[PDB]
């Protein structure tokens, strides 16, 4: 669970020559693209 | 759209909304105006 809520953590990392700004973004993308009532958010690094 | 009760919202505002707003930056304390659901058992003494 991730602030009260149930959660999946899912860790990854920005491909040879892209930036993590880069990388996120199109995380971010392809999360829009998931079932009605399934969100996302950012933790540890990614939230610093 | 008249979907949604008065009850049916304070449930969806104490379950999906209340904790998510109390652990908000600078949140002091939330007073919900209204209740959460619970399972209500009405007893009847009749049939009891």
């Amino acid at each position: 669970r991730y602030n009260g809520l149930p959660s999946m953590e899912i860790l990854g990392q920005a491909a040879p020559g892209k930036s993590t700004g880069e990388a996120m973004e199109l995380m971010e993308q392809l999360a829009s693209k998931l079932p009605t009532g399934v969100g996302y958010d950012w933790t540890g690094m990614s939230y610093q | 759209d008249g979907t949604m009760t008065q009850e049916d919202i304070s449930d969806y505002v104490a379950a999906n909304m209340k904790d998510a707003i109390s652990r908000t930056s600078g949140v002091g304390d939330v007073q919900l105006f209204g209740s959460q659901y619970a399972m209500r058992i009405w007893m009847n003494p009749n049939e009891l």
